[PDB]
């Protein structure tokens, strides 16, 4: 598989696959694929075979672009992975050649993956809530402030709404890797807020 | 989502 955002695992004889991506930030100008392989669900864990970037990337929202990666296995092993862009068909590839791992060290690492990639599962998920809160006081701010038309919720409730997420956005900044219970904290202190303005809009009736 |  490949690195996605927060260092995470992405998995993807002879075979081929592929999966959409999207940016992790507004107008970003190119994407690094990194290659780790290995039982263990995380990245760092697993060994890097090789990293390309693609460039060229047209600036855009967050979730906007479309990124294809396909990951080519023939009967000999030698994997071709290519990135392209959906929108501009510009694409990157790399080849990395089957010609070193030994059975044990390969069991080794498999036996390792099943007593180790328990406590994984826990990490990944951790992970997880800290990328869903991001998105949480990205989406919030952009409601509040998307709709000209949604001008109509009570400026007061708005102000208190928008300082929550702002101080949200800080602390996030600040607290690069915290507690998967400190991020959930954090997204249901915003919740608490923003959920009477979203029952009221809807009371109405 | 992908990093740079």
């Amino acid at each position: 598989g490949l690195e996605t955002a927060g260092g995470v695992m992405t998995k993807l004889i002879p075979t081929k696959k592929n999966q959409i991506f999207t940016t992790y930030a507004d107008n970003q100008p190119g994407v690094l694929i990194q290659v780790y392989e290995g039982e263990r669900a995380m990245t760092k864990d697993n060994n890097l075979l090789g990293k390309f970037q693609l460039e060229g990337i047209p600036p855009a929202p967050r979730s906007v672009p479309q990124i294809e990666v396909t990951f080519d296995i023939d009967a000999n092993g030698i994997l071709n992975v290519t990135a392209l862009d959906k929108g501009t068909g510009k694409q990157n590839q790399i080849t990395i050649t089957n010609d070193r791992l030994s059975k044990d060290d390969i069991d080794r690492m498999v036996n390792d993956a099943e007593k180790y990639k328990e406590e994984d599962e826990q990490n990944k998920n951790r992970i997880e809530a800290r990328n869903n809160l991001e998105n949480y006081c990205y989406n919030v701010k952009n409601t509040l402030q998307d709709e000209n038309l949604k001008t109509k919720i009570p400026k007061d409730d708005s102000e208190k709404c928008m300082k929550t997420v702002k101080s949200v956005l800080d602390w996030l900044e600040k607290n690069q890797t915290a507690e998967t219970e400190e991020y959930n904290e954090k997204e249901k202190d915003i919740s608490s807020v923003y959920n009477p303005i979203m029952t009221k809009i809807y009371q109405g009736a | 989502l992908l990093t740079g």
